[PDB]
């Protein structure tokens, strides 16, 4: 996290960026500076991804963990017939 | 990246037109038409055959800029019977016809067509469907990972307003009947998808009842060779997965075929792409594919079709009579803005429930997403809020199990072929046909030009490629559109010259103008439609 | 929000429609007040004014002919009066008519 | 394939779930682990006991 | 406020009128003075809507602030598009 | 044997044929949707059914 130190905007920035909630965007700028640009772009939106994925990090303990989706191997297939749920039931398990 | 084109396109367009071209003058009466001061009279001689003006020494397709050449004659095939100018064949005499093909046939109840005429005529469609259509970009196993989402959001959308949600695109309707349809929708909605898939159904049949079965030429079935929405050659106006283009390569084989995609000839069709390649600038000839489920993705197998070939038949019998018959020529297909548009989707503010506690659902406590406290602004809870939908935080939670597959951006795909065996003589095998699609693209019912919470052109700018689907009032997304060049285009439907024009492309003018013209009913437009095309080859 | 719950409160009142006197008020409702803030009564009926305004429009359209048009003035404008930009609205809320 | 059902050991002095959302319930997806057949009767919206 | 001092209706009268709910006006006045009067009216208008803009004062402790209402810069919109809030939503933080 | 009403190939959470495999005996029980439930069709075999 350190020393890198923390995306102002700036256009170098840092890649991870590990926040969640940020009204840091929208927000000030104010507005960009005089650097030239070009990405930016995907560095952050990958960064913002990673960033919510790893934002998850807990709802695994209300997980009732992800399933088979669609009838698939499932290496044996020779005992028992694979069939995958549609996901339209309440993951809560309390 | 199809905004530069389309801009070179209607800057050329601008000046292009010295005058009103010949082809669109189609709202002539009978009398006007045989009347010798038509200009067009000299040109109509053979029934299966459009002559028009032609520069001489172009090798079709060319560059840009059309080059300065002498003007010679040349012909082209008329391969619907409904191609057939309307001073010709009447309006009145096609609906007749379509009452007779329709007449034990199956027909919709009322309650649907009111309700997708709501849907197809609602100026404040949200756009949240809009964004959801692009981005799931009908693949099974990214749609199924948001079955409770799409629930909560169907159910929201049709019990406050009575309309039905998602009726846009061809990939979305027959997976929310097939997996939707047990009991988790309510009661009415899978009954109106039912009777639009069950009508899609009737009109495949009306197809293979009026033929005769036996005959194949050349390895082309007999359905192939009478109809068209039964032809694997011609492709439907936008595609989701690269399996048409597949069935389309092996099953012509012996007409001559070519295709364009963004560039260079032939497309590459490498699927799975994830965060990291995404590349949104990309500029090759490669076309995402989408995550096959029966199977590994891999890199050196070869690309395996998603789906039967008779999805491609109800594909083309949806979007080329269902749509147009409702719709009457105001939806407009369109390409996305997905570099536009996936951080804007990154951004949800679900929060942090405590453990053993009870997930919210009504928006009235601040522990609900759409609650006051968190409607953040630009972020996507705002959007949904806009709609005034209610969704759960897992139901909004589930675009992270999406996000492992995308889409990069849409293409403009021109492909050719000669005409079939049919009608292949020494001299009609040069006359070629064009025709274009859009990979990855949409379209909208019809277009809000003041709905001013959305800045215009942001996601969606607008490429019309049919005569069906041409859009003379969704040009004000585009950048830079001036009152010339919309009274320039309310007269001329734009089709850009890098996805065919008219003259070469399969279903013409005609047929738009029937589509647009006619006030007989819902149903017996509809069967109209289908018996407009047929094939006038001998 | 004053704007939505007058409007509720006048409609589950006396089935009667409201605001349905100037015309920069239904586009408005009919945009913003659209989306189920209001009952589904109420917006269908303001659809149907708004779709009739625009089917009124359409059969002027139809019943023109394009690409004749002559020291630019189109040729819709040049057959009706409802398409002429000269002629103005009995009342102006904005300026943008002149 | 018809062998695997999760019925759950309801304790004595206990009343029969009905409603699905409570855990007790064979439909509930605590006691929806999948190749069984409480995921052949989820996939078609049915409750049963 | 002081010293001015205070409105009693007569013209002078005194500009903002920093007063909440009056009932002065209608109340007794009975009536006005044998003065030339014309303004009164404007002077009495800005100072009631100043009168009201701070008799807000509080009920900011449940807003929940005012926000870009439609879409406008925002001023990266390089990264991000522009969404406002339309206000159907009660706010009331509580 | 059974008969079923209507055949669907688009329901992707069973496997195709896992349990039932068309054996049609009347015309008026032949099937042209049912046989994509066996093992090894092509589309000469489904164009000439």
């Amino acid at each position: 996290s350190n020393p890198t130190t923390f995306s102002v905007e700036a256009i170098a920035a840092y890649t991870p960026v590990a926040l969640i909630r940020l009204l840091n965007a929208s927000g000030p700028l104010q507005p960009g500076h005089r650097v030239d640009i070009a990405d930016a772009r995907s560095i952050y939106t990958v960064g913002a991804a990673a960033s919510a994925a790893r934002a998850r990090a807990n709802h695994n303990a209300n997980t009732i963990r992800r399933t088979a989706m669609f009838a698939e191997t499932d290496p044996m297939t020779w005992l028992r017939p694979t069939v995958g749920l549609r996901r339209t039931f309440n993951p809560r398990i309390i | 990246t199809l905004d530069v084109q389309m801009g070179r396109f209607m800057e050329t367009w601008a000046d292009m037109m010295p005058h009103h071209p010949h082809w669109v003058n189609e709202h002539l009466t009978i009398l006007q038409f045989i009347a010798p001061s038509n200009p067009r009279l000299r040109f109509e001689l053979n029934p299966a055959f459009d002559f028009f003006v032609a520069p001489g020494d172009v090798d079709l397709p060319g560059p840009q800029r059309p080059p300065e050449a002498m003007p010679t004659v040349n012909a082209t095939l008329r391969i619907i019977n409904g191609n057939i100018p309307v001073p010709l064949c009447p309006i009145s005499f096609r609906d007749c016809r379509g009452t007779q093909l329709g007449l034990g046939r199956h027909t919709m109840t009322p309650a649907t067509i009111k309700a997708v005429k709501d849907t197809f005529e609602d100026r404040a469609y949200p756009t949240i469907f809009y964004m959801l259509e692009a981005v799931i970009h009908g693949n099974e196993r990214n749609f199924c990972a948001l079955l409770r989402l799409l629930t909560q959001c169907i159910r929201g959308y049709w019990e406050q307003s009575h309309r039905v949600a998602f009726v846009n695109n061809f990939h979305m309707l027959m997976y929310i009947t097939t997996y939707l349809g047990n009991g988790e929708l309510p009661e009415v909605c899978i009954n109106i998808y039912r009777d639009l898939l069950q009508h899609v159904r009737a009109l495949r049949q009306t197809i293979t009842d009026f033929t005769i079965q036996g005959e194949g030429h050349n390895g082309e079935t007999s359905e192939a060779l009478n109809n068209i929405l039964t032809d694997d050659t011609f492709i439907a106006p936008i595609l989701w997965d690269c399996d048409a283009l597949i069935y389309r390569d092996e099953a012509a084989r012996d007409r001559l075929p070519a295709i364009r995609v963004s560039g260079r000839n032939g497309y590459q069709a490498l699927h799975f792409v994830d965060m990291a390649g995404h590349n949104f600038q990309r500029r090759d000839n490669v076309l995402i594919h989408g995550r096959p489920v029966r199977g590994d993705t891999g890199q050196a197998i070869p690309i395996t079709p998603h789906h039967d070939r008779e999805w491609g038949i109800l594909s083309k019998i949806y979007y080329y009579i269902v749509i147009p018959a409702f719709s009457r020529g105001s939806c407009c297909t369109m390409g996305v803005r997905y570099d536009r548009l996936y951080p804007a989707l990154q951004a949800v503010i679900v929060p942090e429930i405590p453990a053993d506690e009870e997930a919210p659902t009504t928006p009235e406590d601040p522990r609900h997403p759409l609650h006051a406290h968190q409607l953040v602004p630009n972020s996507l809870n705002v959007y949904f809020h806009n709609a005034h939908l209610t969704v759960d935080g897992d139901a909004l939670l589930t675009l992270q199990e999406l996000m492992g597959d995308m889409a990069e951006r849409t293409t403009a795909i021109l492909v050719s072929s000669a005409p079939d065996a049919g009608a292949a003589t020494a001299t009609t095998r040069n006359m070629r046909i064009y025709d274009g699609a859009l990979y990855h693209g949409l379209i909208m019912m019809a277009y809000q030009a003041y709905d001013e919470t959305i800045a215009t052109g942001t996601f969606f700018y607008p490429v019309p490629v049919n005569p069906l689907f041409a859009c003379p009032e969704h040009l004000a997304s585009l950048r830079g559109m001036t009152n010339a060049r919309r009274v320039l285009a309310k007269m001329v439907p734009p089709i850009p010259p890098f996805l065919g024009a008219n003259h070469h492309a399969t279903i013409r003018q005609p047929v738009a103008y029937h589509v647009t013209h006619s006030k007989s009913d819902f149903n017996t437009l509809t069967y109209s439609l289908l018996g407009g095309y047929f094939k006038f080859t001998p």
